[PDB]
């Protein structure tokens, strides 16, 4: 449900159930019904677009993704709740909030459509501020290679035969320009050509042209190594309901961690190179990163986990000691 | 100028958990280079435990036993340099999980070797035996399942 | 002079500053504020661009009176000529944790300091008084100073702009891009002869069209304590403060959404939209923050009488102006 | 292209007060072009009351009485055209507050007149008499103190 381009601004507006989604030179606007009358909320284009980009790029995963303290999605599996104010203490207390459930490909397609439309040539929602231009003003082009970015899923490990590429066709990021580009030496014995596999992971991450977007690099059954390059701020504040393990590989990241309900800060965690950290399941997080830093995320891709912290079996935090 | 900061065994800085509420234990906070400094060579120290799956931190110093696993495994060299030697086992372990001693001499033709410097990763194929060679002490991360060789010592590596 | 600044740091080029037990510093992306509590060091990060905007306001408003909030942790509680600077104090969770910290400062001191911090941290490429579309980035290593923001003189309105011993008009400032459709025609004033020069009229909308700053009320009329303090609004109010007196807003063009909430917890109380013409009383027991897509013309109407603000927890006066 | 949206008497959009908590009364919410639209000409309608001081909306249609006050006042023409005549009184008001009537015909030297279009602001000097003249309907904001001539009617002009 996309309107024609509006006359002044040039951005279409969108329908998504009882949600209408709009944008001007400064704000993304979301509109919705409750106790009678029309409700609204504004979000700076640059924030909204970055938050929506992550949501789409993460396939919605499973868990809460918060745009601000009013807007966010619940990422149910094949369904996705989009709430406005629901997980906001005073707003439902007011009864002015609104949730609506959706089939994931619908919301996915729509967000992808909004992202195509509201993101100009000058902006890059995958980028850090110093990397891209502004998200402000009337419609002005599309940014093609945000659009033109194929994702190829790792099945065993990058570099391999029937699986995702390395990135030797990607420029080294400014802020990793001091990271060695040398590749491991492989000396296959005679009659074993191509049987041994190794690559430079730090080289691989040095050429990451996105920020805050874990990509799988090693599959050991369910055990996933999904590293990413982190700069500025996590565009959302999110939290899956599985236990994940963070491992800092370079530079540092400050993590804000709070109770997935009200928001109660529970911890402020600062990871420096080499730090290992469990992010429990009953908390949502958001991180800060001055220098572009290399972060290993360690996920467990078994399918019954996020309906298992629910059951009494499994606690939010991984280890008693 | 840009400076990317990697830690090493002779040069690292543990972070911090400032607790506003709850307990630091629940986050299982450790630093590998501290762990790797403080453990016997190729002692497989679990630093991350997810429902059976594990991340081990090994101190790469000298030469290791022959390891083998029924499934794929991965090593990343976090510091220094490791030579990974590979044997194609004649009779690979079909069944089981985790890391396993391939015995003092396994039965297999030599596949060759891989040379991993800091930030290099490497597949440790199912049904091979592999072995590590480090001249000077390094650090190794191994993505695997909790095996008979996995050491847990949370109380001595974690912020409590 | 009592300002305490480090030398320029090696990498980022920025100074860092002490204000009592507070250190303030900056890197390529964030301003950082550090303080003691429970015998340990506490820290809080804030985007340079969001940070400096908020600071620039508090400095331009003479700190005033009332609560001025940089975010949900950091802000100043200004008290006459004394200003509290607090870190997490007016934050439910943090205060119950015992991790917050407040400190008392002589206004000239904190004012001096904050100005020093602006001069240092605001680069040649950034204007803290601008809307985003107007100015460049706040980000990166130090590079220059914004002379334009530094070199803006403050001249008080005694009676009314344009008068012979009063603040000037603005026919020396360029017309702001977004007010480019606003008539620059001045009133006609035919003084009867013998009265050459004691009839006074100017174009207010011309005067605001040429306003070079954003979210800074500038006085345009003095009727004893009654003060007409218009200003030009764009994007978002860089802080979220509220005074401890009743102010009346009057929307003179376009529109502004005001997020309005209780001065403690933040319980949204209202979401008021004003379009050109609307009149609304901002009561005394609430904080507020405004959004404006298009640069608009807001009349703020202040009562400058000295003793209202503790007349408002004196029992005589209620937070809202009219019972009806 | 930029369009600055000014309202007039034949063209305006009341805003809105969304209440999440409290009372839409306490915001004394009004729009001046609706007030000045159904008030008598030069009815001084109080749309802002701050502890004695006031902002008045006056409907500018035809010729007003002669006003005077013991202190300065200001006018902003918010729509249309208004002509303000000034008389310099022989015996001006030295004491008191609020707009008063200068009487049918005042004793003073003409000082001249000012021509105010929309958005034009004017000084009404203490101890002078002034008078408004509109050929077409218009809207006037006066900054003054509550005077004998000030009409309060919040219940008819405010959101409740």
């Amino acid at each position: 449900q996309a309107s024609p381009p509006h006359a002044v601004t040039g951005y279409r507006s969108f329908q998504l159930g009882a949600f209408e989604l709009s944008r001007d030179e400064y704000f993304a606007r979301i509109t919705w019904p409750a106790k009678g009358e029309t409700r609204s909320h504004l979000i700076p284009a640059d924030i909204f677009l970055r938050a929506m980009m992550r949501d789409v790029a993460w396939g919605f995963f499973y868990g809460w993704v918060n745009f601000d303290h009013v807007i966010g999605t619940r990422n149910y599996y094949g369904k996705v709740d989009l709430y406005a104010g629901t997980f906001n203490g005073t707003l439902k207390a007011a009864g002015v909030n609104y949730t609506e459930n959706f089939e994931t490909p619908l919301i996915m397609a729509t967000f992808k459509a909004i992202l195509r439309d509201w993101t100009n040539a000058t902006f890059d929602p995958f980028a850090a501020p110093e990397e891209t231009g502004s998200a402000f003003g009337r419609k002005n082009g599309e940014n093609l290679e945000c659009i033109e970015r194929f994702r190829i899923a790792t099945k065993r490990m990058p570099g391999l035969q029937d699986d995702s590429p390395l990135r030797n066709d990607l420029p080294v990021n400014r802020q990793f320009a001091d990271v060695s580009q040398d590749e491991p030496e492989v000396h296959a014995a005679e009659g074993f050509e191509g049987e041994l596999h190794a690559f430079s992971l730090f080289k691989y991450l040095s050429r990451s042209d996105v920020t805050w977007n874990p990509s799988v690099t090693s599959v050991c059954k369910a055990s996933l190594f999904c590293p990413t390059t982190e700069e500025f701020i996590l565009p959302v504040f999110h939290g899956n309901d599985r236990v994940e393990w963070f491992i800092q590989m370079s530079d540092e990241i400050v993590w804000d961690v709070g109770d997935k309900d009200d928001g109660n800060p529970r911890a402020r965690i600062t990871m420096r190179a080499g730090d290992v950290c469990a992010m429990p399941a009953d908390i949502r997080h958001q991180g800060y990163s001055t220098k572009r830093s290399m972060l290993m995320v360690w996920e467990n891709a078994t399918p019954n986990l996020p309906h298992l912290y629910e059951s009494g079996e499994l606690k939010p935090y991984p280890i008693e000691f | 100028a840009v400076n990317t900061v990697f830690a090493s065994l002779d040069n690292f800085r543990k972070g911090t958990v400032e607790i506003i509420s709850g307990e630091a234990r629940h986050y299982a906070f450790s630093n590998i280079f501290e762990v790797a400094q403080n453990s016997k060579p190729y002692e497989k120290v679990v630093v991350g435990l997810n429902l059976g799956y594990v991340v081990e931190t090994l101190r790469a110093e000298g030469q290791s036993p022959w390891f083998t696993a029924a499934h794929d495994e991965f090593a990343i060299v976090m510091d220094g340099e490791v030579r990974v030697e590979f044997l194609k086992l004649d009779a690979p372990s079909k069944h089981g999980e985790g890391t396993h001693l391939a015995g003092e001499l396994p039965v297999g033709k030599p596949m060759g070797y891989v040379l991993l410097k800091r930030g290099h990763q490497c597949l440790l194929p199912a049904g091979s035996a592999y072995r590590f060679e480090a001249s000077r002490p390094g650090v190794i991360l191994q993505q695997t399942i909790k095996g008979p060789l996995s050491v847990e010592k949370w109380a001595e590596i974690c912020l409590k």
